[PDB]
């Protein structure tokens, strides 16, 4: 079966190089024009570069022209992308896609049809030492019905953190939002659950934060303070 | 009688840069060398091992087509001898060559109006190439006595350099497309040869 | 250097009806062959995108016959005759004429329901933000439709900007509602100066934008 496996991701400081590699397995690699397409975090796609069936590049995106450098190899069934002089705006996923029409199968040669897509890598760029999360409480407003309370994680890097409530049992009424990014690169997010207010002043509620790279599992007992 | 697809290598819309020259096999055909010689569009058709007028009765075990794009001046560096720079760092021909070289001007197609970037050529290598070795790898290359820790000062320069290919330069600088045919008569049944 | 646009920007569809989306260009993509080079692409929530239509209207391989493509010149349309539960996500249109290629901003297709109003809450900084110089305020909006809604951060009528950010979640599978949350961060030099802090929400379901305010020093 057709497979498209890419590799090369990892944290890289700004002003360095990387070499992404996409390997194809399951078709005649010489009759298909490859493409490399980025995907910004939580945004739309964006074409980056491509290569035709005779190792002839087809130009790069307008805002990236000057640094990226694509290359091909039909003997080893591989497609390499060298990347130099990075900036903080080049963090995104990267897929390597394949064309549809085999060459000389019907005017000109074909370039469209990005049909088969591999699961992209997670290239990122930043300059910040790995710091642990800070956990903050969000007590109930103490103003009818059901009131919401939560906990906010601030100044952590990198992803992903995992937040649960009541050690894992409480699942109906939870909400956790994606990790927004901050000024200094230290991320932040929060989680909140809604419980009956008549059931706030005496029950037990704990949110549990787990950070894998920093190797921590912190507990937070959230209750109204007055 | 099933002709062989040469038209897919000569009329291709895109040609590879010099340092990553395309390398295509051809086999199991009846190659037609009549068109490739009579054509009035080429400006350099040369053959070393066998003179063009007798290619219709030589059966080769295999044949390869190299294809790339070079500067107009430097077309005089693709030959067995006649070493220089491009034949020294990007594409070197074997000394006992049995093949042909076809080079023709493509002023209109391969040159844009404001300045092209898709074409790059190598520079600053460690040692001269050996026949037919392809080195597509890019690594930051060193001038002299200095540790190479990933960045460019007066110590490590990035090898590849970019052609300008402006559409208003003299005839010595507009791009020329080059296709080099190499014939092989290795020990195996003969497959590809003319009618 | 060709810029596209799509319309509508975001539309809610309900399972069992057709829908139509229009992609517009700047230069007509009619090539010498007579083929338009536009392509229509789909992305599901949480997976790699997939191909829908290539060469204007030629249906791609392996997709059902429920999609239709039409148009020419500078206007093309995609119509889903019988939409179902497995047709949510993002749609893009991609040119193939003049390199570099381009992708449209993207149309967001989701499941429609009855309009619901948000529930609003506010959250001041704790006592852990009184010994750390960093003060954060959080405004929370949950269980509202549709996606569009907006917030003002108000401090003594002096609207701010730049420093306040926001984030939203995916559509809840069961009741099909959204949640937004905004945060405002500041130093320990002005937080203990201004008195009344307010989060203002504007949404269709509310007659007037709702202001939830708190005062310092209870
Ligand atoms: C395409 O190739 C064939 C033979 O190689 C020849 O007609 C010519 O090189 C090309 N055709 C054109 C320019 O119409």
């Amino acid at each position: 079966q057709v497979q498209l496996l890419e590799s090369g991701g990892g944290l890289v400081q700004p002003g360095r190089s990387l070499r992404l590699s996409c390997a194809a397995s399951g078709f005649t690699f010489d009759d298909y024009a490859m493409h490399w397409v980025r995907q910004a975090p939580g945004k739309g796609l964006e074409w980056v570069s491509g290569v035709s069936w005779n190792s002839g590049t087809i130009g790069y995106a307008d805002s990236v022209k000057g640094r990226f450098t694509i290359s091909r190899d039909n003997a080893k069934n591989s497609l390499y992308l060298h990347m130099r002089s990075l900036r903080a705006e080049d963090t995104a996923l990267y897929y390597c896609a394949k064309a549809v029409e085999m060459v000389r199968g019907l005017g000109a040669d074909p370039e469209y049809g990005m049909d088969v897509w591999g699961q992209g890598t997670t290239v990122t760029v930043s300059s910040a030492s790995t710091k642990g999360p800070s956990v903050f409480p969000l007590a109930p407003s103490s103003k009818g019905g059901t009131a919401a309370l939560g906990c906010l994680v601030k100044d952590y890097f990198p992803e992903p953190v995992t937040v649960s409530w009541n050690s894992g049992a409480l699942t109906s009424g939870v909400h956790t939002f994606p990790a927004v990014l901050q000024s200094s690169g230290l991320y932040s997010l929060s989680s909140v659950v809604t419980v009956p207010s008549s059931s706030l002043g005496t029950q037990t509620y704990i949110c549990n934060v787990n950070h894998k790279p920093s190797n921590t599992k912190v507990d937070k007992k959230v209750e109204p303070k007055s | 009688t099933n002709l062989c697809p040469f038209g897919e290598v000569f009329n291709a819309t895109r040609f590879a840069s010099v340092y990553a020259w395309n390398r295509k096999r051809i086999s199991n055909c009846v190659a037609d060398y009549s068109v490739l010689y009579n054509s009035a569009s080429f400006s350099t058709f040369k053959c070393y091992g066998v003179s063009p007028t007798k290619l219709n009765d030589l059966c080769f075990t295999n044949v390869y087509a190299d294809s790339f794009v070079i500067r107009g001046d430097e077309v005089r560096q693709i030959a067995p001898g006649q070493t220089g720079k491009i034949a020294d760092y990007n594409y070197k021909l074997p000394d006992d060559f049995t093949g042909c070289v076809i080079a023709w001007n493509s002023n209109n197609l391969d040159s844009k109006v404001g300045g092209n970037y898709n074409y790059l050529y190598r520079l600053f290598r460690k040692s001269n190439l050996k026949p037919f070795e392809r080195d597509i790898s890019t690594e930051i290359y060193q001038a002299g006595s200095t540790p190479c820790n990933g960045v460019e000062g007066f110590n490590c320069y990035f090898p590849l350099q970019s052609y300008g290919f402006q559409p208003t330069n003299g005839v010595g600088y507009q791009p020329y497309r080059v296709v080099v045919l190499s014939f092989e008569l290795l020990h195996a049944p003969a497959t590809v040869c003319g009618p | 250097d060709i810029v596209m646009t799509q319309s509508p920007l975001s539309l809610p569809v309900t399972p069992g009806e057709p829908a139509s989306i229009s992609c517009r260009s700047s230069q007509s993509l009619l090539h010498s062959n007579g083929y338009n080079y536009l392509d229509w692409y789909l992305q599901k929530p949480g997976q790699s995108p997939q191909l829908l239509i290539y060469l204007g209207s030629n249906r791609a391989s392996g997709v059902p016959d429920r999609f239709s493509g039409s148009g020419s010149g500078t206007d093309f349309t995609l119509k889903i005759s019988r939409v179902e539960a497995e047709d949510v996500g993002v749609y893009y249109c991609m040119q193939a004429l003049q390199t570099p290629f381009t992708f449209g901003p993207g149309t967001k297709v989701d499941i429609k329901r009855t309009v619901a109003a948000p529930s609003v809450f506010i959250f001041p900084p704790s006592d852990e933000q009184l010994k750390s110089g960093t003060a954060s305020v959080v405004c929370l909006l949950n269980n509202f439709y549709p996606r569009e809604a907006k917030v003002q951060w108000k401090v003594d009528n002096a609207l701010q900007s730049g420093n306040s950010q926001e984030s939203v979640t995916e559509q809840d599978s069961k009741d099909s509602t959204y949640s937004l949350s905004s945060t405002l961060t500041l130093s320990k030099a002005d937080y203990e100066k201004h008195k009344v802090y307010a989060c203002e929400v504007t949404h269709q379901g509310l007659s007037s934008p709702v202001t939830k305010s708190f005062n310092r020093g209870e």
